[PDB]
DNA sequence: GCATCCGTGAGTCGAGG
DNA sequence: TATAATGGGAGCTGTCACGGATGC
RNA sequence: CUCGA
């Protein structure tokens, strides 16, 4: 019931570099060159620094807030940039009509290249959530229609398949694949994301879009 | 963005990465009044080849393209929203030589102008429909019923 | 630029409900002002709308009924709330605003992650939605209420975090 | 003369002009304050007899755009000038009346 | 016990379940009693809670 | 009528002539006592128009 | 959130097209004073006054809460603008 | 590229 | 109360005077207290010796020059908005070669800026201050091409705009190019033309391999110096009459001319120690006895290709090393503008020389001064680094003094500034602080002077060192330069001594920045403190050493928004340094000798010295500084007082008898608390308000002209049309405000009436104008009024008149009026709060005191800060503070802890017993045990192993009070918080931010001239911008009418705004919007570019959106 | 077919002056 | 309205990625 | 330009 503890566990404030840094060590630091010093900071901030830690801490500083001032504009730039280039496209119309569509990997090679496995579970999602099935799929007893919407229920049970060696790829209706004039349609865009539910028509999904690669910019280190 | 925690959904994604696809170059005009090398719509160019497909013309050969955001962007066929993204010079007097019509369809060119956009509230999907109560409704269909 | 619009300083409003925001009185009565001056002669506050006019001009002229009259005006309406840098569509939201006294802004705290915002002097711009259709627009598709789950990842937006989740754990 | 594009910070952030307002358009308020007093104006007229009405309008210009001579208008109604006068006198006497009832009109006149 | 993951997902499957008026009521809720009992924790920050380990 | 595409192109010397209510021949402003506009200068109201309304 | 947005919601195959008609219909109830409402006296949106309760002055909150009843009709082509308007007009002076 | 140069070699022609 | 300090570390020498940079730099460049004849050769003397003589009367030269004393002092100057400034004479003579005749003449050459005694500038009023400006040393550098491995470029810098860069480099052919204005030639045409023969450069240039080769070319030898020149002319200057004195003229004006090419005398002395050579003076080539002779050029090649072939000692130049960056000072920059200006002068004498009476010409005659003023004008008012002086409080004017810009005239061009500029270098150690810099686009581009740091006279920054002989420690300091520095052992300051003798067998050191462990024997230099390492602001952060850096440079910046308070305290915390910082921004009064006082009053101090002489010492009383804080002197003796040299006299701003007092110590609370906390927002007793804690006085300056116009002349009166009695209560006979009254938004502060515009009366008005029967006034109300939330005391009135003695307005303008209105801001909700460590947080709740948390004793806490604030930012120095400041709450003492000197856990453990004693002690003394809600506390803290289980309720409560945590009880229902709380005094400071300027809204308001949208801010009656982003947001919402709702009746459409406006007030809904001014004019401006924008209906028929009034 | 010179972008809002 | 007068004078330059004529 | 988010 350690107050750092707690903050961190429960997710509230903290994660686990920072507490190691206020109770265990500071630990290596960088030269300005990107190179790294040999002796790091024993001490930590509980302890407090030397002066000379805390120089040679300020490089590492510097460089991260010149790396973040630098990066605000870079990110606001290729977000202006992916508004213009998708600005044009709203869902207008209900289905397209298209039998083209794309197909969901739920296994990668591995480095190793000794086999196939399968992906992370949030990589599969974003692959795969709230998206309409472009045909038939049968796994598990289960029968997922051609033209369902893909609840996280049914992401799940076709990971659940997968790894019962049922399913390796999903059929699925992509914005890629739409024949939509100017947009697409709202089975090959599938889910509003903030609704759980098809896309309403009307919606400016190009913006959307946009705005949803570039937000978090800022946070690519 | 996995790499860094975020969770992002392909598909926003894959709209820009169509956005990048949207062109095509000719590598053999067939019967049409193209020329090789010329750069277009790949929309355009089907619609061009299912014309002359259905004339028992020769189909126009033409390879895919891909280009950067940029320049997937000043390439649109709206020279209001090229404009209003940068190189303004370039795009207004090539669209100036070109005679453009610009057919407002996206937002900018609709921002530009004022008008309401194509999109939400906005819609053609939506914007035309009506309200009525059942009174009224039936004083209308009583008026409709006695001509 | 435009009008019928304003900007202060956010504070937490932890009271509030996910609907509402705080708003100052004073930028009340200036954002709201045309509608305050109608239903001012609507009452007995002015015998005309130019009269009324007169009257909020001095401060020290306003008397105390011409603040009920503005909470009238502001009945089931909503303005909308916006933090720079606007990131992603949900860096304006539209909330029922509870006037204050003080000049700070009052904020949901479950908005905050969205509007990236916090309270170490962060400040917030205001917008008034004149028309019935900006009023609708405004109260069903950008009600921060209407608005939780991500439209990138799908995701909760508005959820727990830092104090609640602190509380929740304990 | 000074350039209304002088810079004030850089050349990236402000121009001299951009603190000028305009002040030959009229405001708002100023355009919906000239549609209250034409609307009241016309209220108040509708009190008196069309004539009269008509003869204040024809002498104030509120018509045409201009003011006629007490003749012009006179001739027009098919009178003596002293009785277009007369009617005219009457006629302001009426509103004043009226206005003094109901001060319909006072604050317009600042 | 409750932390960030398990809210966010009890928010989610929430919203699915019961919809948006009812998920915005369950929201203030869960933001109301978290502040009330977070209040009264005894949560703080003293230098002794940053405990240095002996193995380090 | 309802706007509803915006053409652009290049205007002739004679589409230029067509948008002239006058040609300025003179690279004067205003007077420098009066503070009006000079004739056949860049602010006549010969030809842009009158400064203040129907006068 | 908005008392009943998830049937409203629910009433229509895009969210626009119910924004679209809320507002048009808020327009008709601020244009006829309110005299063309399907809301009995009891279904009245009430604001408290200093005085007491009071009608709602807000015609949207109006609108979505006749829009719950289902007294309210919605589409497109129902009928010509300048009947429907006439009609109205005729039911409900201004 | 420069006017006053050009001008002043073709008036260094006369 | 009692300081007890901390720390072992004996610092040698005391702070430099803080604002050196400035003072001596500026008293460098104008040498006004040296006679004439001595002067050097520097500063505008020098500008003067580089102007003169002009030839070409024949002659002008120059013999002397004078300052002479300020038209106005100061405050005056302050109050007349003038420059505070002192005339410039300049003596001259003429000289006719020929007639041998000789005129001589004293000439005024108008006013030069100066420096106020804390190193400040008065500029039409205003403080302003010049900030110093980094940039690259001159000198000779190599450096890797980035394009060759194993290729190098040299490259000849001189002096910003005093000469070109000029570049060596060796290309793929083999040939050695020189570059210069963007032209690259074979440098052996140049090597020729300075005279140089083949045999010569063999043997010079032979030793290396095969390089010389590529300077070998027969044709360049086959010809003599001249053709050379010619030829290189001709590369140099194409079309161009290649004339043999013009190819001189160019030449030497390109590499020897001293007037125009100019290393300093650091690129000089740099350039003699890299390339191991000697220069006569500061440029590349001679003119000696008809020929050419060089100087840089053969030792630079030299270097260039031994640095190619691997000749062991050449080595290339790291930029970014502080031995390679200068700093330019005030003096170095006026000096430039003044010489600027002295060209353009002697362009204008020359130009006079050739004309007028030839016989008759006085230097006075050939003298026009406008052009220097000018220049002088232009770099005081509108130079980058003239910046408006920061004086919010005396440190804010302190640090300021000592910044420090990459960027300016001559300097980096912004987003050009990679990540190198930025760097924390290894040499900025003792030199430039790490900490203190700007977050966002400026970071690393504005920096700040260390403590301990001292710009040297060739602009190089120095540190102070201590010499170590023998493991012994001398009281003998060195300032060196990093290229210096470079050379030795240098220890840490914290390095154990026994007496001067070094304790230690292992001692930390640096060489050449890599931190190493060496023995006593090795250590030839020992640091003087660690306070050298950081500026001043991030050097008065406590426990420093416990923060990470990233706060760390918040609480430092935030230290200079921190304002003055009528009831301000120094820290209970401090680092030591608070006295200097009052003492070296002239903000305090001082005895200047010993003596007695003689008299004490709040407007004056009269003190009798021991010379016997009566010494008065007017006090500064309730003055506005340049960000409107109080600026105000309080007498700190009393009547008879007997008072030493340099005894404190009178509290400034901020200080606290005499000790830096930026804000107020609060007893602080750190627990959540009802979500009122959230996200660094801050919970605040409605205590502080009862006692006036962050209260500040604020002064705001209100202005008004009457002017003659062409209709009438506008004057200031009480006689303003159509106003009551009411409203013209507080205005005196003459229309101004009356001192005392207070006035509220809407309040007239000046009546002034104007003559309206030529009316035309509409027939509306004609109607109404009879119905009423009365005439319309000739003149209108133009009075000056408070805007929306000012207000405040009218404190102060200044009327100037025209044909009245001492004013003289500008042109047209009759009377100006000038009224000043004082608020006593409290503290209020949304206002900003801050601590040295960087916490930060706006005001979001104000608690009655009953429902604060309290101790036992029934004593509420002041603040409340969440404890989430804490972990991610790693700034554990404020609760440090905090558990010091318990102690010190209960023990009425205050606390000196120095910098990586401060004290230790142990320590504070003590003076937490000791205060324990005090506060359980008196308890138990008072006839009260231990409670059952602290009984509670004591179960759960057990159970929190917070405690040890089996002792005494007392003991329990010890040890926690030990851990800085006490029981605390919830106001509101007299129940505990289940957990010990941290409680304890901190140091906190209300900043700048204040909500009161912040608020700010509009219905309706003026719009722009072109464009017809609204104006932005808040002075304006402004508008919030709406801009592409927020555009974005709406579209995504697919908010279609809101969104063209502020395209058009919101922003820029005309019809639609007043029809909208009008709906509104008559209670109808708003109209449909129609076409926004700036797409018309969007239409028209590419009309003007020839082009034909065409709005077409679907039928490709053309739409006018002008409505007739544009076709004929 | 491949190095060279030129023109052009480089986050937002807000504040001061 | 007439002695004769005859080719200027600015110029510190620490980024980067692409489309382009080009032009090596 | 400097400051703020
Ligand atoms: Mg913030
Ligand atoms: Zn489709």
């Amino acid at each position: 019931f350690n107050p750092l503890y707690v903050m961190a566990q429960s997710g509230a404030r903290g994660n686990p570099q920072q507490i190691r840094q206020l109770c265990g060590l500071r630990g290596l630091m960088q030269k300005p060159s990107g190179e790294t010093f040999e002796v790091p900071v024993r001490s930590s901030f509980r302890e407090g620094l030397t002066v000379l830690e805390y120089f040679i801490s300020s490089h590492g500083a510097r460089k991260g807030g010149a790396d973040t001032a630098l990066r605000t504009a870079d990110s606001g730039y290729l977000t202006r940039k992916l508004v213009d280039v998708t600005h044009e496209i709203v869902v207008r119309e209900a289905d397209c009509g298209t039998t083209n569509y794309i197909s969901v990997p739920l296994f990668q090679p591995d480095e190793v290249t000794r086999s196939l496995r399968l992906r992370k579970r949030a990589d599969i999602e974003a692959g795969l959530y709230g998206r309409v099935l472009a045909r038939e799929v049968e796994v598990l007893g289960v029968r997922l229609e051609e033209g369902r919407y893909l609840s996280m229920d049914d992401v799940h049970l076709l990971i659940k398949a997968a790894e019962a060696g049922e399913i390796q790829e999903v059929p699925v209706r992509s914005p890629l694949t739409c024949q939509t004039r100017y947009g697409v349609c709202q089975k090959c865009y599938g889910y509003d994301l903030s609704m759980a539910r098809p896309v309403s028509i009307g919606e400016a999904v190009g913006i959307v879009a946009a705005q949803s690669i570039g937000e978090p910019g800022t946070q690519l280190t | 963005y996995r790499a860094q925690g975020v969770k992002l959904h392909d598909k926003h994604i894959e709209i820009v990465v169509r956005q990048m696809m949207k062109y095509v170059e000719v590598t053999d005009p067939g019967d049409s009044r193209l020329l090789e090398g010329q750069v277009l719509e790949k929309w355009d160019v089907e619609a061009l080849n299912e014309r002359l497909i259905a004339e028992g013309k020769t189909p126009v050969a033409w390879k895919p393209l891909l280009m950067g955001v940029t320049k997937s962007a000043l390439s649109t066929k709206s020279w209001l929203s090229a404009a209003s993204f940068q190189n303004t010079t370039h795009v207004l007097t090539e669209a100036a030589i070109a005679g453009k019509k610009d057919e407002l369809i996206g937002l900018k060119e609709n921002v530009i102008l004022g008008r309401l956009i194509p999109a939400g509230t906005g819609s053609d999907f939506v914007r035309f429909t009506q309200v009525v109560d059942q009174k009224t409704l039936k004083a209308i269909e009583e008026a409709r019923k006695e001509a | 630029r435009v009008d019928y619009s304003g900007r202060s300083v956010i504070v937490v409003g932890p009271q509030l409900k996910l609907h509402q925001c705080g708003l100052p009185k004073r930028m009340a009565l200036e954002l709201f002002k045309p509608f305050l001056l109608k239903k001012m002669e609507e009452k007995g506050i002015a015998p005309n709308v130019k009269a009324a006019r007169r009257m909020l001009e001095r401060q020290r002229d306003i008397k105390d009924e011409v603040w009920d009259a503005l909470e009238e005006v502001i009945h089931g309406k909503v303005v909308l709330l916006n933090r720079a840098p606007t990131l992603h569509r949900l860096g304006i939201q539209a909330f029922q605003p509870v006037l204050v006294e003080g000049q700070s802004i009052q904020l949901h705290p479950l908005v905050c992650e969205a509007f990236n915002a916090d309270f170490d002097g962060d400040q917030m711009a205001v917008h008034v939605p004149l028309s019935s259709f900006a009023q609708a627009e405004a109260r069903i598709q950008m009600l921060s209420a209407h608005n939780l789950l991500s439209p990138a990842s799908g995701e909760p937006l508005a959820k727990p975090s830092r104090d609640i989740i602190l509380g929740l754990y304990y | 003369p000074v350039s209304l594009e002088t810079p004030i910070g850089d050349e990236k952030d402000s121009f001299y002009g951009d603190f000028i307002p305009d002040e030959h358009l009229p405001s708002p308020v100023d355009a919906a304050t000239q549609s209250l007093l034409s609307e009241e104006l016309e209220k108040a007229l509708s009190k008196l007899s069309e004539r009269e009405a008509m003869v204040l309008k024809l002498r104030k210009g509120l018509i045409d755009g201009r003011e006629h001579t007490l003749e012009e208008v006179g001739a027009f109604f098919g009178v003596t000038r002293e009785r277009i006068r007369q009617i005219e006198n009457k006629a302001l006497r009426k509103l004043k009346y009226h206005e003094s009832r109901t001060r319909k009109l006072r604050d317009f006149l600042d | 016990p409750q932390e960030k993951n398990s809210l966010k997902d009890l928010v989610y499957q929430a919203f699915l379940r019961l919809g948006m008026e009812k998920t915005a009521r369950l929201l203030d809720a869960l933001k109301y009693y978290g502040f009330t009992f977070s209040t009264t924790s005894g949560i703080t920050i003293g230098i002794d809670d940053a405990v240095i380990p002996e193995e380090k | 009528k309802e706007v509803r595409k915006v053409r652009i192109a290049l205007a002739s010397p004679e589409k230029i002539r067509s948008w002239s209510y006058g040609e300025v021949e003179k690279p004067e402003t205003i007077n420098y006592r009066t503070l009006k506009p000079e004739r056949d200068g860049l602010f006549d109201e010969r030809i842009f128009g009158p400064i203040k309304d129907y006068e | 959130a908005e008392p009943g947005i998830d049937k409203l919601f629910g009433m229509v195959d895009s969210k626009y097209r119910l924004t679209v008609v809320v507002a048009k219909r808020a327009q008709q109830l601020l244009r006829h004073g309110f005299k063309n409402t399907v809301l009995e006296p009891e279904e009245r949106p009430k604001m408290q006054t200093l005085e007491g309760l009071f009608d709602d002055p807000n015609a949207v909150t109006w609108a979505m809460k006749e829009l719950l009843t289902g007294r309210l009709v919605f589409g497109e082509n129902l009928v010509p603008e300048d009947r429907l308007q006439k009609e109205m007009e005729r039911l409900y002076p201004v | 590229s420069d006017p006053v140069r050009q001008y002043l070699h073709e008036i260094g022609q006369v | 109360m009692e300081i007890k300090r901390f720390g072992r570390i004996r610092e040698v020498i005391p702070l430099p005077p803080l604002t050196e940079i400035q003072v001596e730099s500026y008293r460098r460049a104008l040498q006004a207290d040296v006679p004439p004849e001595k002067r050097e050769n520097v500063g505008i003397q020098a500008a003067f010796r580089e102007t003169f003589p002009i030839e070409e009367g024949l002659v002008l030269d120059f013999l002397e020059y004078r300052l002479g004393e300020p038209p106005f002092p100061q405050d005056e100057c302050r109050e007349k908005d003038l420059t505070y400034q002192a005339p410039l004479y300049a003596r001259l003579q003429l000289i006719h070669k020929d007639t041998g005749l000789i005129k001589e003449d004293e000439v005024f050459l108008g006013h030069i800026p100066l420096m106020t005694e804390d190193g400040s500038f008065i500029i039409n009023g205003a403080d302003r201050v010049i900030v110093s400006q980094i940039h690259r040393s001159p000198g000779v550098y190599f450096t890797p091409d980035p394009a060759r491995p194993g290729r190098y470029i040299a490259s000849i810098i001189p002096l910003p705009k005093r000469g070109p860069w000029i570049d060596l480099e060796v290309e793929p052919n083999g040939v050695v190019s020189m570059k210069v204005n963007k032209r690259k030639f074979p440098l052996v045409l140049l090597l020729r033309v300075l005279g140089y023969d083949q045999e010569t450069l063999a043997r010079e240039l032979g030793a290396y391999g095969e390089l010389v080769q590529g300077l070998m070319d027969e044709s360049v030898f086959a010809m003599r110096p001249e053709e050379a020149l010619i030829r290189l002319f001709t590369l140099l200057r194409p079309g161009d009459p290649p004339k043999r004195d013009k190819a001189v003229a160019y030449v030497y004006g390109l590499i020897a001319d001293p007037r125009r090419y100019d290393l300093g005398e650091a690129g000089r002395y740099k350039a003699e120690e890299k390339l191991g050579i000697r220069l006569s003076g500061r440029t590349l080539a001679r003119f000696e006895d008809g020929e050419f002779k060089d100087e840089v050029f053969l030792p630079t090649l030299r270097y260039l290709f031994a640095l190619t072939a691997g000749v062991p000692g050449h080595e290339v130049d790291d930029i970014d090393h502080l031995g390679n960056r200068r700093i330019r000072t005030v003096g170095e920059l006026m000096t430039d503008q003044f010489r600027v200006g002295l060209a353009r002068l002697a362009r204008g004498v020359r130009e006079r020389m050739l004309m007028g009476s030839e016989d008759s010409l006085t230097p006075a005659k050939l003298v026009n001064s406008r052009p220097l003023e000018a220049a002088i004008r232009e770099f005081f008012s509108r130079s980058q680094l003239s910046q408006f002086k920061d004086e919010t409080n005396p440190l804010s004017s302190l640090r300021h003094k000592r910044r420090i810009s990459a960027l300016g005239p001559g300097g980096l061009t912004r987003e050009r500034a990679g990540f190198d500029v930025r760097d924390v270098h290894r040499t900025h150690y003792g030199r430039i602080c790490p900490v203190e810099t700007p977050e966002g686009a400026n970071i690393g581009l504005i920096t700040s002077l260390a403590a301990y740091a001292r710009v040297d006279e060739l602009g190089f920054i120095r540190t102070p060192y201590r010499r170590v002989v023998g493991g012994v420690v001398t009281d003998e300091v060195v300032y060196m330069t990093a290229t210096e520095e470079d050379r030795y052992t240098i220890a840490q300051a914290n390095t154990p001594l026994e007496g001067n003798r070094i304790a230690a067998e292992r001692v930390v050191a640096r060489r050449k920045g890599e931190p190493v462990i060496v023995s006593p024997e090795e250590v030839e230099f020992m640091d003087v403190s660690p306070k050298q390492v950081f500026s001043v602001n991030t050097n008065l952060i406590p426990f420093l050493e416990h923060d990470d850096a990233n706060r760390a440079l918040m609480g430092s910046n935030m230290q200079t928004q921190a304002v003055p308070l009528i009831r301000a305290q120094a820290p209970v915390v401090m680092t030591g340094l608070e006295e200097r910082v009052v003492r070296d921004s002239l903000a305090a009064l001082y005895a200047e000798e010993d003596g007695e006082v003689a008299k004490v009053d709040g407007n004056r101090i009269v003190v009798r010295y021991e010379d016997g002489r009566l010494v008065e010492y007017p006090l500064r009383r309730f003055y506005r500084s340049n960000q409107g804080t109080a600026l105000d002197q309080r007498p700190r003796v009393v009547v008879g007082q007997r008072v030493r040299k340099g005894d404190l006299l009178a509290d400034g701003p901020a200080s606290e008898n005499g000790f830096l007092a930026l804000g107020q110590n609060v007893l602080v609370a750190i627990m959540p608390f009802d979500g009122y906390n959230f996200e660094d927002a801050i919970v605040i007793s409605e205590e502080l308000l009862k006692r006036d804690f962050y209260t500040s006085i604020h002064i705001e300056r209100y202005e008004i002209e009457a002017r003659d116009t062409k209709l009438g002349p506008e004057r200031i009166t009480r006689d303003i049309p159509h106003l009551s009695e009411a409203a013209l209560r507080d205005l005196d006979e003459e229309g101004v405000v009356r001192i005392g009254a207070e006035v509220k938004p809407g309040d007239i502060l000046v009546g002034r009436t104007s003559f309206k515009g030529e009316s035309e009366p509409t027939p509306e008005e004609r109607l109404l104008r009879s119905i009423f029967g009365e005439k319309a006034r000739d003149v209108k109300d133009t009075s000056l009024r408070v805007p929306p939330g000012e207000g405040g005391i009218v404190v102060r009135t200044v009327r100037l008149r025209r044909g009245d003695p001492g004013v003289e307005l500008k042109p047209g303008v009759r009377e100006v009026v000038r009224v000043y209105v004082a608020q006593k801001r409290k503290l209020q909700v949304g206002d900003k709060l801050a601590n040295r460590h960087g916490n930060k947080g706006v005001v979001a709740k104000i608690l009655p005191v009953e429902d604060m948390p309290h101790l036992p004793d029934g004593t509420p806490v002041d603040v409340i800060l969440n404890p989430l604030g804490v972990p991610s930012r790693m700034n554990l120095g404020q609760i440090l503070e905090t558990h010091l400041g318990l102690a010190g709450y209960f023990l009425g003492q205050r606390y000196i802890s120095p910098i990586f000197d401060g004290a230790k856990e142990p320590e504070i453990k003590e003076l937490l017993a000791q205060a324990f004693e005090v506060y359980f002690g008196k308890r138990k003394g008072e006839g009260f045990g231990v409670d059952k809600r602290e009984v509670e506390v004591l179960r759960r803290a057990e159970k929190l192993g917070l405690v040890t289980p089996g002792k005494t309720p007392e003991e329990q409560l010890k040890e926690l009070f030990l851990q800085g945590k006490v029981v605390l009880y919830d106001g509101r229902t007299g129940e505990p918080i289940e957990g010990p709380i941290v409680v304890g005094q901190m140091f906190i400071m209300k900043l700048y931010h204040m909500v009161e300027d912040k608020m700010h809204a509009r219905s309706t308001g003026p719009y722009s001239l072109i464009t017809q949208q609204p104006l932005g801010g808040k002075a304006q009656f402004g508008g919030q911008r709406f801009g592409e982003m927020e555009v974005w947001a709406l579209e995504a919402y697919g908010a279609a009418h809101t969104l063209q709702e502020m395209l058009t009746l919101k922003s820029d459409d005309i019809e639609g705004r007043n029809a909208a406006y009008e709906a509104i007030i008559k209670g109808e809904d708003v109209p449909e919007p129609s076409v926004p001014e700036s797409f018309r004019v969007l239409v028209k401006e590419l009309q003007a570019l020839a082009l034909d924008v065409q709005t077409l209906d679907e039928k490709d028929n053309p739409v006018d959106i002008f409505e007739g009034l544009a076709s004929k």
